[PDB]
């Protein structure tokens, strides 16, 4: 599957872009 | 852990005539800037293309450069980037982020007529595509480099039914790099591993 | 809005048809462009450290002869070039050419130890004011007055086998920032293409 | 003529094939990495993955995907080192390194993943510079070549490879060592001829 | 033309150059 | 050789030796 660290990094960026 | 710091410049802009880089790269610090066809070397909010030299330049490029005039205003507000055509001639924008947004072919070139404006980039949409691309693998994330660049031609269109089929056939064009998105991409791409097939040292 | 240019000129170096190295920006009235190797003197543009993996034997030989090079200096509204090299330099300055009644493309030799006034701001400003009455194109073409090109060692034009500056092995292109900003103040007021 | 200490210990220019790509990077800290990623704003990282070149070919596109963690370059105690952090090798042409070990000046040395190499020693350059003074203007003038180091990612070049010159490699960098260059200027300006 | 502001801008530049 | 060039190179040799013996160099 995908690398969980990359998923988490992308998740934090999506949060930052929402803020 | 790698250190990250906020970009001092939200974008960089490189100018080209046909397939040739012309002039130094411009770096924008304030939220609004104009790229125009005039000649002030010393305004940090104006990238003035009229002073840039090209001893090799042909007649079509010279003629086209006289029409840039007031050019394009580029501005970054609330996570979005806009381009407003101040020139009396249209500008033509290839923004992969717009093309994704509207379901257009990735190479689509969108005209901005004089007096009009286009949202050429939305940070949230980029961040959403970045997260979706992780699940598709290294190559899908690596290809997002292209999403962080927008190319614009003054005066002349290219693509589709235009005679010019590639940006390097247009006489006067700029390449914008969006630094915020590039740094976000770096944070993800550095966690995506390597390509699946290795690369020989000899081939 | 305008602010005084922090740098009176910028200089780009070329070998034949290829840009070589970064653009140099001058902030003190006198600078030298030489063939030596200090990367860190704000008053010397040292061409000898610049690399070009594509350079040919003619360029390598020319670079050996740049030496002390050219001193370029800006005093009292005028710009001067002095040949410090033991080989000549060759200057194409349309502002200088117009003052002497020469063809705009004239390339003037400056032999070792000699100097030439390559620009006069008052002559440019007078031409700019006259050009406004002649229309947009006349003002726009004045961008060419704000660029001066110079070759080390090898001439070009007229009698020479080399007919363009891009045929010379080592040359520089100077932009005069004060005249460019003056030109902007007028060009931006001349009226839009429609 | 007066001198001031270089603000940057090196500058680095990237190339694809025979063409410069992107702006020159100037190193302001003792260690930096040149890598295949995309941060524009770290003074210790020259990220080549963000640099554009429309119409680059498939071989350059492929090589760029394998730069990865790239090379760590660092300067300490008068010496410069290169460490291959990439999962692909890097190939270094440093005349200072080649002379120290007795190899031909144009030798290209492979640094495999995880390995390092001392690519420059300032004292050996200073000794060679002082010796060259006794040999004449030309001997000193040629030492500019010692102050530049070329390195390719992924693809070898030179006598051992089909690729003959550095300009046939898809991705390479050229380092200028500014301290040595200023030292050379202090001598060369006094040599005459 | 020329537009009045262009004539005025050039006039001020000519005065600045003459003083210099 | 030109004496100004010998003297420049002599001082450079000294500086190069100092770089190899910084007070903080433990190895």
């Amino acid at each position: 599957g995908p690398p969980p660290a990359a998923v988490e990094a992308a998740r934090q960026i999506l949060r930052e872009a929402q803020q | 852990p790698v250190t990250y710091s906020e970009p001092a410049f939200w974008c960089s802009i490189a100018y080209y005539e046909l397939n040739q880089r012309v002039g130094e790269t411009f770096h924008a610090s304030q939220p609004s800037l104009t790229v125009d066809g005039f000649t002030d070397p010393s305004n940090s909010e104006r990238f003035c293309l009229g002073l840039l030299s090209n001893v090799n330049r042909n007649a079509t490029v010279e003629m086209t450069r006289r029409h840039i005039g007031r050019g394009v205003r580029l501005y970054y507000i609330g996570g979005e980037v806009f381009a407003e055509c101040l020139s009396d001639s249209a500008i033509f924008v290839q923004s992969p982020n717009c093309n994704q947004r509207y379901g257009w072919h990735p190479a689509t070139v969108c005209k901005i007529p004089p007096g009009c404006n286009l949202k050429i980039f939305n940070n949230q949409e980029f961040a959403a595509l970045l997260a979706q691309s992780v699940n598709q693998g290294f190559e899908a994330v690596y290809q997002l480099t292209r999403m962080c660049t927008i190319r614009m031609s003054f005066v002349k269109g290219w693509g589709a039914e235009y005679r010019r089929q590639t940006v390097t056939s247009t006489p006067c064009w700029i390449e914008l790099h969006l630094n915020g998105p590039l740094q976000w991409l770096d944070k993800v791409l550095t966690q995506m591993g390597s390509p699946s097939v290795r690369c020989s040292e000899m081939e």
